[PDB]
C-alpha cells in the first residue's frame, strides 16, 4: 500500500474538438435531395486534410461550422440530436471519439435531409449530464 | 453550543455537485502536464555547432494526449538575463502507442498497477549511450531507434523501427545488453528471452515455464519479479545484463552474462480476483502469499550465451550455483536488489530476511556458478573444476531491531588499485537511524572452500570484516534512496551527488559531498522549493523538476560552472528552462503548511486548506484527509494541486480539509518511522487527532463536532480505526479501500510493520480493523465503505469481510463498489461519481 | 399537498429499529412451525388393536431444532364432536440429523438452495412400504431403519442405522430399489453408486467422473441434475430405478435396472463465483449456462446389474441407447421429467425443446438399449440383436406458441388389458389455455426398425397417433400440476384425485373426478381456504395442510366416507387434526383481499396491508412490494404471516403495503401468464400502476407522491423497471437481487419467458434495465441496491453490472452486500440487517 | 428466479434456553478455593440428566439458576460480564450455544474465587444489542 489515491481525472483531452469540429456536416448534393456525415476523431492536425480530401474526391462538399465551446473528450461517448435527427433520418445518433490513424477511414453518421426547405439545426450534446456542448445549423446558400 | 455560529454548507443537487465537479475539471485539463521524466543527457561533440547537448526524456506535449519520446537541444551559449524556455521537439513522428480505448495485456495493466503510473503511450524506454539506442515498449510490439552514436544527430522526427517476433503474448521488461547494444532481452510467457535487432534472430534461455495451464499448475518463473516484490520492495526486474563481455577463448567467441532470478511460486497461497471483462464472470489466480504463509522460493542463476562476429547465437546455458541458494544462504527470503559490479568481475545482490531486520549485500563471482544438468555426475565434475578460492562474500550486513527499509543505493568502485578490498559507496539508515551515505571498504578474503561436498554456511561465515567506513554525511536529516531517488557518483573529480532533506523535511535537494574526505555538503538547488533532480552521465548539468506548495511544478536545466580545481564548489547556474509552471486555478488558494509538536516534543506537520470565502467566527466542517501509514509523506513543500484538487474542491464549498503527518510516515528517519513496530492502528490516529486538536486550537474555524476523516488504501483503514477507537471526535468516516484484516494482508509489507501471526497476536487483533466492529457506531450515515472490486493489492474480500462483521454485529453502513476500478480508481467517470458522492455525503451527513 | 394531512412516520432509532425486529423476533418464532410434510400412511391390518394406520412424516416437534421423522397413530374410531389431536411420537431418539452449526457439503448447501430447504434435520426421506424402510440421509451419512413390515411396529423410539461405506464424501440422493427393498442406490462423486444395507457390499455403476482435477477439466456427471435443471424445471434427481424385477434367467439371477441421464457438460461456459470460505478467498467453479450459449448435452442410459438369493451384485452392465440420443431424438435439449411404467414395461421420459414451445413424452422400452463398449463391432453385434419391432413411442407432442410449462402429472395406466395401447393421464394446458387433465389413449404400432444402419428421424417419426382424448375438466380454472403437487389415482374405484382452482384462482382445493366419464367435479374441502393435500395410497384417508389469508395454517386428517357404490360422492369427514392453528400475534392484523379490472378489462388480484392505527384523512406512504414474475402467485387466500411478515412490520410502522399479481403470475392460465411473452419486464409496471391508481381510488389513505417499490429476485427487477418506466409515481425503490442484464441470465427461465438473443434483441435492450441506466433518477437516496455476494442464481454480477453502469452515467445510489449469503438471506442475523435497513431507508428518504 | 421469499429469520429458540441456566452454575468445594463450571446447551433433553451425573461423580454442586425470561435465538454468542469478571478468574468470557450429543463433555467457562465471602456477580447478556439475558450473585448459603 503506497497511497493508492484517486488520482483526480486527468482529462488530457482538450483543443481537438475544434479542429473535428470543421470535419463535422459533410453534405452531397447531386439532386436537391442532400446527405450528410459526422467526424469526431482525437489527437492529431493531419487527419484534417486527409479526411478532408477524402470526402472531397468522394464528393462531399464544405461549409464552415460553429467549434465546440468546451472541447470534448475521448474514451466517452456523446449524443447527436436537432431538429433535423429524428425529423431526417439520422442513423448514427450515437457518436464517440477514439483514436484512429491520420491515413485511415472513419465511422461516421449518414444522415440524409431530402428537400432540406432552409434550415436543419442540429445538436451534439453529451451523455452524461446531457450539457449543450455543440450547436448548428446548415444553409442552402452555402450548399454547392 | 452555537448554532447560529457554525457553518453550514450549501446543500447542492447531485447535478450541481456534478457542475461543480465538472467546472473543477475544466482546468485540471490545464493543471496536469505530466512533467518531463528518465532525462538521458548525450553531447553533440561538435564544438562549432550551436547547441551543446541534446536532452532526451519522456513527455505529454499537449499538441498530443499519449506521452511520447522527446528532445530537447541544449545550446552552448544563452543570452544572460533573458531566459530560454527549451522547446518539446517530437523525436518519433506522431503515432499513437496505447490501443483503441486503452485495452492492454492483464500483464500490462498488472505492471502499470504496481508503480501506480496513469498516463498513457510510452510508459518508459531503455538507452543505450554509445550506440544511441532507444529500445522501447510501444502499443502491440517492441520498438528501437537510434539518434546520435556512430551514426548523427536528426533534425526532422524519424520512424521508429519494430521489432518483429515469432512468439506470441507481450514482450515485457526490455533491456540493451551494455557490452554489446545489438543484443537486447526481455520477459515474455515469464520466461527469460534473447534477440539481436539488426537480424532478428530471437532465443530463449530459461525453461522455467512450459505454458501447460493456468498458473495454479504453471508454477516456475525466471526473470520476472513476483507480486510482492513488485509492489512492496519496487523491483520490477528479475534479471540484469553483465555490463561487460568476457572472451572464452574457444576460438573469437564473446560470452554474455545475464543474472537471473529463479522463482518457485508453488507453495504460495492462490487467489481469485475477478476478470476486467465482467461478462465473462470468471476470475484470474493470482500467487498472493499472505502473513506468515510461505514466499516463493528464490534462487538466483546464471543465463550465459555465446556470439559469433556476425552476431549470431551460437552457444547458450542456463548456469546455478554450485550449492542450492537456499542451503548456502539460510535465512534469505527476498533478493531486495542485485545488479554487477562496473567492471563486470562480481554479480551483487542485496539479500533480505524473513522479518525484514537481517538486510546483507553479498557479491557472486561468475565462476560460482556452474552450468546446470540433470546429470549428477557432470554437476560434481564441475563442483571439482570450480577453483578453491571463489567464494560468496558477503560484504555488508544491516542489522536492526525496527525494519530494513530497502535502499537501493550500492555504487562499488572500480577495484584497479590493490586487486582486493573492494571499496563502495552505500546508504545505511539502521546505524545511525538516518539514511545517510557512507563510503565502505570491506577486504575481500577469501579463505578457500571445498565445493565438491555440500555443507551448510554459518551464521556470519561469509561476512568479510570492514577495512574502514567514513561517513560522508551525518546529521538528523535522511539521504533520499527510495522511490526511484539515486546518487550520480563522478569519479573524474571524485564527488557524489545525492539528493536528501537536509534543510527540512519538506523538501528534496541535490546535494554533493566528495568522497575522498568527508567535507562540505554542497547544495545546488535553491531553497524554498522541492526538487526532484537528474544529472548529466558527464556531470556537467542537470535537470531539477521542483515545486512549491504555493508555485506550480517547473522543469528547469540547471549547468554546473566554475573552476574546475575545486569542482565541490562549482556552482549551479540556471541555463535554460523546459517546463514553465503552469496557469493555477482561479478558484485555487494554496494550502498552508504548518507544523506543530506532540506532548512527547515530536515534532509533526501539517496541511490545512483553509474554506474559501472565510468568515471570522463561524466554525467549518472539517474533512481530515489521511494516509497515516509508512513509506509515503502527504505534507511536503510540494505542489498539492494535482493529486489533491479534490481537497481544494472541499475548501471551495467551504470544508476545512486538515492533513497530518502521523508518525510512521517517512522522509524523517528510522527512530520516527518505528512507532508503528507491532502497533499498527495504535499511534497514528493518536497523532492524527493530536493534529486536529492543534489546528482547532491555532484556527479557529475547526468544529469539532463536524469532523470527517477520509482515508484510501491504508488511509481509509486509520479512518476506521479512528471512528472505532475515537469516535466521538470523528463526525463521519469515508473508508477507501481499507485494510480490514491484517492477517489476510501479503508478507511484504505486513511482516515488516508487524511480525509473523504467531509472533504478534495481540498486534493483530488490534490492528485488524474489522475484528473491532462492536466499536463502530450505532448510529447510520456515519460511515461510508468504498471500494474498487477488481483490486489486486486490498482486495474487495477486506471491503467484504468488514461488511460481514458489520451485518453480524448488526451496525448499519454504506457502501460503493467501482465494479473496473483496482485499486487507484483509473477512469474518469469513476472518479467524478467518487467525487460527488463525497461531496454529496458529506452535504447531507456531515 | 397537505402536510397536516400527510401521515409522516416516527423517525425511530437504528437501534429502535432493531427492537423492532425482535420484537417481531420473539413473536414470529412462535408465528413460524415447519409444518408437518412428506406423509406416509400405512394400515395396521389388524382388526382388533386400536389404531387403524400409522402416519408417517417429517416434522419438528418444537422441542428440539432440527425436524425429523416422527409418527402419529390415527385410530379406527374417533369420539365424535371431541377433536383428536394428533400425538407426534418419535422414531428417532433425538440425534442430531445435520451438524454443528448446520455445517454441509457444498454440493449439499447447494441442493438445499435449489430446493429452498431452510429447515434443517431430515429434509427428505424415501420410504418402502413392504418392507417397512425407512432410508434417509442424516449428517452428511445415509441412515436407515424399518417400522411395520415382516417385523413389527414400534412405540418407543429407536437407535437409525448409520450405513457404513468405503467411498469418500458424501453420499447423496439414496433410494430403495422398489422392485427389491434390500437394494439402494445414491450418487457419489456425481456418479451412480448401488448398495446392499444388511451386507453393507456397495458397487459402482457409472464410470463418468474421473475425480481427478477441477470441475473445469472432469465435465461428465451421471444420474445429477444439472444447474438448469434443478432450478427451473425442478427435477434434482436424474436416475429412475425399475419398479419391478426382470429375470433374464441364467440359472436363477434377477436384474435391477435403473434409468439415469448421463450429462456431459464440457462445452458449457463456466463461471467462478465466491465461496462460503470468505478467508481462503477462493472461488467455486460453476457450469452456468448463460441464455444464447450452448446446454449440456444430455442422454438417457440404462445401468442394470445382477443379483442373486445370496444378496451379492454379481454381474452389472452399462447400456446406451441403439443410436446416440441427440440423433434419435433431434429437438431435445432437456429432459424435463422421467420414470417408468409401473408394470416395468416402459422407461418414459418427458422432452422438451431450446425453445420450450415443443414438448413431447416418449416411452423408451428397455430393449432398444444395447450394452455399451469401445468395440465397433460388439457395438454392431447387438446393434444387430435388438428386434425389428421394438420402438420408442413418442406419445404425447405438446406444441404451443407461449411456451410450455412442465406438467410432471403423468400416470401410465397398466396396459395388460387391451395388450397394446397405452392408456394414460396427462395434464395439458397448450391445449385449451388451462391446465387441464385429460384421459389419453394413444396406440403403439410399430413399424420395423432397422437400428444398425444410422437413420435420420422426421418431424412426426415415432408419434403415435391418438385413439381418444377425453377430457376430464374444463374451464377458466388450472388444475395443480407444478411445485410438487401432484394427482392420485385410485384404479380400483376407477378415479382420480387432483388439485386445482375452480372454486376461485386464489384458493387450491382438492377435487376428485372419475376417469370413465367427466360426471361432476367433487370438491373434497371446505371453501374459504387453500389446501395442500396428501392421499394414502389405500385412498382412503388423507391429510390437508390449510390455512387462509386470516388464520394461521392448521393441518386437518380426513376421511374419505360413504357408500361404496358411489365412490365420487364420497362425503370427506374430518377424522382427526395434527397442527391445529397457530395464534396469529396481537399486532399482527391479516391483510384484505381485493380485485380489480384493466383497461383491458381483465380481472386482477392483490392484497393490501392497512397502516395500523389508522387514522381517516390521513395519506400514508405506500410500498408497493412486487414480484411480477412467473411461476409465482404473490396473491391468494393463504397465511400472509410466515412468509410476508415483513410486510406486517412495515404496516405496524404506518406504511400502506399494497402487492399485486399483475400478468404473468401463474395458475391463472397460458393466456393470462403469456403477456409478458418477448416483453417481460414491460407490462408487468403497467399492471403495478393500474393497481395503485385503484387502490387510491377504493381506498383513501393512498399517498401517491410517496410510493416505494420494493422487491427481490423479479420483484427487484420489476422495482428497476418501476422507477425508469414510471419515475413519477414511485418515489424510492428497494431493488433486492435484480436481474439487470437478460442477456447473462441463464437459459432455462429466460429462453422461455423471452428467447434467445438473435432473435428478440429489441425485447432485451427493452428488459435489461442495466442498459436504460440514462432514465434513473438524477435525485439521490432514491434507489437501494441490495444483492447476496455469494449468489449462485442471480450472480452478483448483475448487481455489479449496474453499479457499473450507474457509475457510467453518473447517477447515484446506494448499496448493500451480504457476503455470506447466496440467494436468500439465510442467516437470522442478516435477515435482521436486511429488514433494518429497509425500515431506515424508508423511514429516511420515503 | 423461483421467489427466495427471504423472510427468514428463523431463530427457532427453544423453551430448553431457561433450563440451560439450570445446567449453569456448578461449583466444587474440594479445596480452600471454590470454582465453576457454566454449561449452556439446547436441542436435546438429555444432556440434563447427562451433565448432571458427568459433574456429580465429577464432585461439582448445583446451584440456584434462575431462569432467562426471554427463550434466547440461536446462532449468537453471549458474552459475560459482572463483578466476578475482571476481580477473579474466569477463563472463557462468551458462550455460543452450540449442539454436541449428550455422551460428549461440551464446552464450559470455569471460574476460580478462592474464598467466597460475601459473594460476587456474574452475569450473562447478550454482545448483539447489550440486553440482559441473565443476572445473578452467588450463594454463600447453598454450599456444604
Amino acid at each position: 500500500s503506497p497511497l493508492g489515491v484517486l488520482l483526480k481525472m486527468i482529462h488530457n483531452a482538450l483543443r481537438f474538438i475544434p479542429v473535428t469540429s470543421v470535419v463535422l456536416l459533410y453534405h452531397r448534393v447531386h439532386p436537391e435531395e442532400v446527405t450528410f456525415h459526422l467526424y469526431l476523431i482525437p489527437s492529431d492536425c493531419s487527419i484534417r486534410k486527409a479526411i478532408d480530401d477524402l470526402e472531397m474526391k468522394f464528393q462531399f462538399v464544405r461549409i464552415h461550422k460553429p467549434p465546440p465551446l468546451t472541447p470534448l473528450y475521448m474514451g466517452c461517448r456523446y449524443t447527436v440530436s436537432g431538429s433535423g435527427s429524428g425529423m431526417l433520418e439520422i442513423l448514427p445518433k450515437e457518436l464517440e471519439l477514439c483514436y484512429r490513424s491520420p491515413g485511415e477511414d472513419q465511422l461516421f453518421s449518414e444522415f440524409y435531409v431530402g428537400h432540406l426547405g432552409s434550415g436543419i439545426r442540429l445538436q451534439v450534446k453529451d451523455k452524461k449530464d446531457e450539457t449543450l456542448v455543440w450547436e448548428a445549423l446548415v444553409k442552402p446558400g452555402d450548399l454547392m | 453550543d452555537d448554532p447560529a455560529a457554525r457553518f453550514q454548507v450549501q446543500k447542492h443537487s447531485w447535478d450541481g455537485l456534478r457542475s461543480i465537479i465538472h467546472g473543477s475539471r475544466k482546468y485540471s485539463g490545464l493543471i496536469v502536464n505530466k512533467a518531463p521524466h528518465d532525462f538521458q543527457f548525450v553531447q553533440k561533440t561538435d564544438e562549432s555547432g550551436p547547441h551543446s547537448h541534446r536532452l532526451y526524456y519522456l513527455g505529454m506535449p499537449y499538441g498530443s494526449r499519449e506521452n511520447s519520446l522527446l528532445y530537447s537541444e541544449i545550446p552552448k551559449k544563452v543570452r544572460k538575463e533573458a531566459l530560454l524556455l527549451l522547446s518539446w521537439k517530437q523525436m518519433l513522428d506522431h503515432f499513437q502507442a496505447t490501443p483503441h480505448h486503452g485495452v492492454y495485456s492483464r500483464e500490462e495493466e498488472l505492471l502499470r498497477e504496481r508503480k501506480r503510473l496513469g498516463v498513457f503511450g510510452i510508459t518508459s524506454y531503455d538507452f543505450h549511450s554509445e550506440s544511441g539506442l532507444f529500445l522501447f515498449q510501444a502499443s502491440n510490439s517492441l520498438f528501437h531507434c537510434r539518434d546520435g552514436g556512430k551514426n548523427g544527430f536528426m533534425v526532422s522526427p524519424m520512424k521508429p523501427l519494430e521489432i518483429k517476433t515469432q512468439c506470441s503474448g507481450p514482450r515485457m521488461d526490455p533491456k540493451i545488453c551494455p557490452a554489446d547494444p545489438a543484443f537486447f532481452s526481455f520477459i515474455n510467457n515469464s520466461d527469460l528471452w534473447v534477440a539481436n535487432i539488426e537480424t532478428g534472430e530471437e532465443r530463449r534461455l530459461t525453461f522455467c515455464h512450459q505454458g501447460l495451464s493456468n498458473v495454479l499448475d504453471d508454477p516456475k518463473s525466471a526473470g520476472v519479479a513476483t507480486f510482492v516484490i513488485q509492489e512492496e520492495f519496487d523491483r520490477f526486474t528479475g534479471y540484469w545484463w553483465c555490463p561487460t563481455a568476457s572472451w572464452e577463448g574457444s576460438e573469437g567467441l564473446k560470452t554474455l552474462r545475464i543474472l537471473y532470478e529463479e522463482v518457485d511460486e508453488s507453495e504460495v497461497e492462490v487467489i481469485h480476483v475477478p476478470s476486467p471483462a465482467l461478462e465473462e464472470r470468471k476470475t484470474d489466480s493470482y500467487r498472493y502469499p499472505r502473513t506468515g504463509s510461505k514466499n516463493p522460493k528464490i534462487a538466483l542463476k546464471l543465463a550465459e550465451f555465446q556470439t559469433d562476429s556476425q552476431g549470431k547465437i551460437v552457444s547458450t546455458q542456463e548456469k546455478e550455483l554450485v550449492q542450492p541458494f537456499s542451503s548456502l544462504f539460510p535465512k534469505v527470503e527476498y533478493i531486495a536488489r542485485a545488479g554487477w559490479t562496473r567492471d563486470g568481475k562480481y554479480a551483487w545482490a542485496m539479500f533480505l530476511d524473513r522479518p525484514q531486520q537481517w538486510l546483507q549485500l553479498v557479491l557472486l563471482p561468475p565462476a560460482l556458478f556452474i552450468p546446470s544438468t540433470e546429470n549428477e555426475e557432470q554437476r560434481l565434475a564441475s563442483a571439482r573444476a570450480v577453483p578453491r578460492n571463489v567464494q560468496p562474500y558477503v560484504v555488508y550486513e544491516e542489522v536492526t531491531n525496527v525494519w530494513i527499509n530497502v535502499h537501493d543505493i550500492f555504487y562499488p568502485f572500480p577495484q584497479s588499485e590493490g586487486e582486493d578490498e573492494l571499496c563502495f559507496l552505500r546508504a545505511n539508515e539502521c546505524k545511525t537511524g538516518f539514511c545517510h551515505l557512507y563510503k565502505v571498504t570491506a577486504v575481500l578474503k577469501s579463505q578457500g572452500y571445498d565445493w565438491s561436498e555440500p555443507f551448510s554456511p554459518g551464521e556470519d561465515e561469509f561476512k568479510c570484516p570492514i577495512k574502514e567506513e567514513i561517513a560522508l554525511t551525518s546529521g538528523e536529516w535522511e539521504v533520499l534512496a527510495r522511490h526511484g531517488s539515486k546518487i550520480w557518483v563522478n569519479e573524474e573529480t571524485k564527488l557524489v551527488y545525492f539528493q536528501g532533506t537536509k534543510d527540512t523535511p519538506l523538501e528534496h535537494h541535490l546535494y554533493v559531498v566528495s568522497y575522498e574526505a568527508a567535507g562540505e555538503i554542497v547544495r545546488l538547488t535553491t531553497p524554498g522549493f522541492s526538487h526532484s533532480c537528474s544529472m548529466s552521465q558527464n556531470f556537467d548539468m542537470f535537470v531539477s523538476h521542483y515545486s512549491s506548495v504555493s508555485t506550480p511544478p517547473c522543469v528547469h536545466v540547471y549547468k554546473l560552472s566554475g573552476p574546475d580545481d575545486d569542482p565541490l564548489h562549482k556552482q549551479p547556474r540556471f541555463w535554460a528552462s523546459m517546463m514553465e509552471a503552469a496557469s493555477c486555478p482561479p478558484d485555487y488558494v494554496p494550502p498552508e503548511i504548518f507544523h506543530f509538536h506532540t506532548r512527547s516534543d515530536v515534532r509533526l506537520y501539517g496541511m490545512i486548506y483553509k474554506p474559501h470565502a472565510l468568515q471570522p467566527g463561524k466554525k467549518h466542517p472539517t474533512v481530515l484527509f489521511v494516509y497515516g501509514g509508512p513509506q509515503v509523506q502527504l505534507v511536503n513543500n510540494s505542489f498539492k494541486g494535482i493529486k489533491y484538487l479534490r481537497l481544494n474542491t472541499l475548501a471551495s464549498l467551504g470544508y476545512a480539509v486538515v492533513v497530518i503527518d502521523g508518525r510512521g510516515s517517512c522522509q524523517r528517519g528510522l527512530r520516527f518511522e518505528g512507532a508503528l513496530k507491532n502497533q499498527m492502528g495504535q499511534v497514528e490516529i493518536e497523532d492524527q487527532v493530536e493534529g486536529l486538536q492543534f489546528v482547532a486550537e491555532k484556527y479557529g474555524f475547526i468544529d469539532l463536532s463536524r469532523v470527517a476523516i477520509h482515508g484510501w488504501s491504508y488511509g481509509g483503514f486509520l479512518s476506521l480505526m479512528g471512528l472505532i477507537h475515537k469516535p466521538q471526535v470523528f463526525k463521519v468516516a469515508i473508508a477507501g479501500a481499507p485494510v480490514t484484516v491484517w492477517m489476510a494482508y501479503d508478507t511484504g509489507y505486513t511482516e515488516r510493520y508487524m511480525d509473523v501471526p504467531e509472533n504478534n497476536q495481540h498486534g493483530y487483533e488490534a490492528g485488524s480493523v474489522a475484528l473491532h466492529v462492536e466499536k463502530l457506531p450505532n448510529e447510520p450515515n456515519r460511515l461510508l465503505i468504498l471500494h474498487g472490486f477488481l483490486d489486486e493489492n486490498v482486495h474487495f474480500f477486506h471491503t467484504n469481510f468488514l461488511v460481514s462483521q458489520l451485518i453480524r454485529a448488526g451496525k448499519p453502513y454504506q457502501l460503493q463498489i467501482y465494479p473496473n476500478e483496482r485499486h487507484s480508481i483509473r477512469c474518469p467517470e469513476s472518479g467524478e461519481h467518487y467525487e460527488v458522492t463525497l461531496l454529496h455525503f458529506l452535504q447531507e451527513y456531515l
